[PDB]
RNA sequence: CCGGUGAGGCGGGGGGGCGCUCGCUUCUGGCGCCAAGCGCCCGGCCGCGCGCCGGCCGGGCGCGACCCGCUCCGGGGACAG
């Protein structure tokens, strides 16, 4: 929950494909997202929320 | 062929020399203002240092406020040829270091203070 | 056997979403200094603008080989350098009063260094032959010195580097390099020098006055506009013919 | 000499060889501080007849303005 | 002029092939780096001895991880300013 706005935030950690780390980006929660779930960013991306 | 491995470029680290003047830049080194005799000014006959003296054992004497109480430590030992086990200073409200010396038990404060003078 | 059967591949899969990607060549992503990003953006705005004639004539150089030989010959004339300089008066010295020395002997053919002795001596028509640098970092220093040459009917040539130039005198660089005089030894070879050289240069200076240079785009620009052609030509190009 | 050729080609600023050249230049400046040491002279005879002399002790800086 | 980045794979070419397509990853709150393999060389020790032959120890380079390029990628643009 961030202060000062209404939608919750939802942390998502990637792992960067040039040094071995794991990134994590701060994302808007949309509707249905849940903690444990696998999300998915890109062109080959499928189409779900 | 070196190859950039990283997209960043940084600085390289140039050799960088040691100072060696041609001449000093000051033609002698200052002499030490804090010599053994300057750090002790003189020792404390207070009543409350005759009983300190007397009972617990120690030296009570005015020190210059620069001094440390390493520096104590040695100048005592120099000046009186006595070994200290401990000094507890503190600063007198009215500008000057007041140092109590903690003598071993091997030497007696009331001796040394009868040596020095004081009584 | 010599193979120990531990010894296994394990290959690695360099895709997307499979381990880290491998220490690859960046110097095309390189954030490189300002002063190389300018440097290189100069060169390329030389390349893009519209050059006037003035400057682009300096871009046409004479060739390696007729180089080499312009050096050989240049390499007989360098100009006294120090510690020679000092033998020679030391010598002129010794013999003020050792062998009747006069001392009107000779000055032998050298070469001329800066651009106002050179362009001195090809106004009052002294020189030969003239050498000049094509890469002046103000090409203001010589951008009149080709028409001048031309007028006055002395042969001109444009060299790689000012500092290979320079390196004949014994300075960093040097703008220019004109042959006042030389040898009867080499007199051959500086006119067939000269003779190579003004059928370049002197004789086709309308064309190099005429010739503007410049105005070529970068090779993702040139490529898209050439796919954009190609596509163009293609939508008439099977139909009809 | 060169430099008075030099002189008159600065004095022709509207030409298409001058004007081609102060462009670059003004790129070149306008990419680079507000105030740096220059290392050469841009114009030798504007500056020798200021009273620069090519000697050590001689240092020259570009310094650009708002207008 | 604006945005992103640790300015990390931008544009062309034929290499690669399951079939334009991609740098090959979507049933799950696991792990993933500092190379394996191949090939060409160098130095020291030892035996054959014709030694770029072999055994041990220690290293170098290339493929693996394609080639060439001129703006880091994009978005505006002779206009915003």
């Amino acid at each position: 929950h961030d202060p000062g706005r209404g939608a919750p935030l939802a942390k998502v950690v990637f792992r960067d494909p040039y040094r071995f780390k794991k990134r994590t980006e701060l994302f808007i929660a949309a509707e249905g997202i849940h903690t444990g779930q696998f999300v998915y960013c890109g062109k080959k991306a499928q189409l779900n929320i | 062929k070196k190859i950039r491995t990283s997209p960043t470029f940084r600085r390289p680290k140039t050799l960088r020399l040691r100072r060696q003047p041609k001449y000093p830049r000051k033609s002698a080194p200052r002499r030490n203002k804090l010599d053994h005799y300057a750090i002790i000014k003189f020792p404390l006959t207070t009543e409350s240092a005759m009983k300190k003296i007397e009972d617990n054992n120690t030296l009570v004497f005015i020190v210059d406020v620069k001094a440390n109480k390493h520096q104590i430590k040695q100048a005592v030992k120099k000046l009186y040829d006595i070994d200290v086990a401990k000094v507890n200073t503190l600063i007198r409200p009215d500008g000057e270091k007041k140092a109590y010396v903690r003598l071993a038990p091997d030497y007696d404060a009331l001796d040394v203070a009868n040596k020095i003078g004081i009584i | 056997k010599v193979v120990n059967p531990l010894f296994e591949k394990r290959p690695k899969n360099f895709g997307i979403g499979q381990d880290i990607q491998p220490k690859r060549d960046l110097t095309r992503f390189v954030k490189w200094p300002r002063y190389i990003r300018l440097q290189r953006q100069r060169a390329i705005l030389y390349k893009r603008l519209k050059v006037p004639p003035a400057i682009n004539q300096f871009t046409q150089v004479l060739d390696r080989q007729t180089a080499t030989q312009l050096l050989k010959l240049a390499h007989k004339y360098r100009p006294e350098t120090k510690q020679e300089k000092k033998q020679r008066l030391l010598a002129r010295a010794e013999k003020k009063a050792a062998g009747k020395g006069d001392v009107p002997t000779k000055r032998p053919p050298v070469l001329r260094a800066g651009v106002n002795t050179v362009t001195t001596l090809v106004e009052n028509k002294k020189a030969q032959l003239v050498v000049i640098a094509h890469d002046v970092d103000p090409i203001e220093l010589v951008v009149f010195l080709p028409a001048l040459c031309r007028k006055m009917g002395v042969p001109y040539c444009i060299l790689k580097g000012k500092a290979r130039l320079c390196r004949l005198v014994h300075r960093k660089t040097c703008t220019t390099v004109a042959f006042t005089q030389v040898n009867s030894e080499d007199k051959g070879a500086l006119a067939k020098l000269v003779e190579a050289i003004r059928t370049n240069y002197n004789d086709r200076y309308d064309e190099i006055r005429r010739h503007w240079g410049g105005n070529v785009l970068g090779p993702k620009s040139v490529a898209r506009i050439a796919k954009l052609e190609k596509a163009k030509a293609k939508e008439l190009a099977t139909k009809l013919g | 000499g060169a430099y008075k050729y030099i002189q008159e080609l600065w004095r022709k600023k509207q030409s298409d060889v001058m004007r081609f050249l102060l462009r670059v230049r003004c790129w070149q400046y306008r990419q680079l501080s507000a105030l740096h040491r220059a290392p050469r002279p841009t114009r030798p005879d504007k500056a020798r007849r200021l009273g620069y002399k090519a000697k050590q002790g001689y240092v020259i800086y570009r310094i650009r303005v708002r207008r």
